[PDB]
């Protein structure tokens, strides 16, 4: 349920990338 | 931007350019 | 992003993702 | 003056880089 | 140089390394 | 028509890939 | 390897590759 | 003192690399 | 350092970074 | 029995790795 | 491309596409 | 005198870099 089963296996934006930011 | 699928370097790097001088987590297996 | 120096391959990597499906156009000042 | 000047010898953020998409 | 795919990130650093000062026009949807 | 149907899907050379440039 | 100055886009390349799956924790110092 | 410090404007090699993984 | 594919330039991405100094040969048919 | 019918065709580790180096 | 300054990571890079399957041989002045 | 004083240190073109190759 985290980065990769998210941008990797599925597909994610910009605003969906950031809340993995400090 | 338009969708693309980031996996391996190619997804830190774009955590790299996205983030800053703010910082980031990475964990593959969460 | 706060800020940072972009030069070379690495302007081109950025430019890419920024970019995306709308694509580029890079021009140096030859 | 352009992208090098800008971005190479300056700095620049995510804002300016959408500039120079097509 | 010999064959090899060029795709995404890979295609505009080689790109960016063959035109040098010249310069070069991305578009993916053409 | 265009470089991703060709340099992507198909293959390319160095001077397949020099028309691009300006 | 001996040694060499890491900096930028060329550190988190190398973290990457160095943790794995472990992951890493990029922290600049704002 | 921190990452950059120490393998930016120093030198760092493998081992005190993987100080910084989780 | 936990298993990936390295295929391409990544391949001899991992190759610099790795041997340092020393040096390496890269040789794709043998 | 080189190096990509092993890293990529398969899977190879850090010590698997430098036996390539000089 | 006219010509440009290559060091690090950004040269093997350029050696792998020029070489291809013809391979290359990195050995810096150790 | 070798591939990192000519390429890295000075200037080299297409056609330089062909000489490394195996
Ligand atoms: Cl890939
Ligand atoms: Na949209
Ligand atoms: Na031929
Ligand atoms: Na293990
Ligand atoms: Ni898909
Ligand atoms: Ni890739
Ligand atoms: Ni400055
Ligand atoms: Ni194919
Ligand atoms: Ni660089
Ligand atoms: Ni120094
Ligand atoms: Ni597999
Ligand atoms: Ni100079």
């Amino acid at each position: 349920r985290g980065i990769v089963e998210q941008c990797c296996t599925s597909i994610c934006s910009l605003y969906q990338l950031e809340n993995y930011c400090n | 931007f338009v969708n693309q699928h980031l996996c391996g370097s190619h997804l830190v790097e774009a955590l790299y350019l996205v983030c800053g001088e703010r910082g980031f987590f990475y964990t593959p297996k969460t």
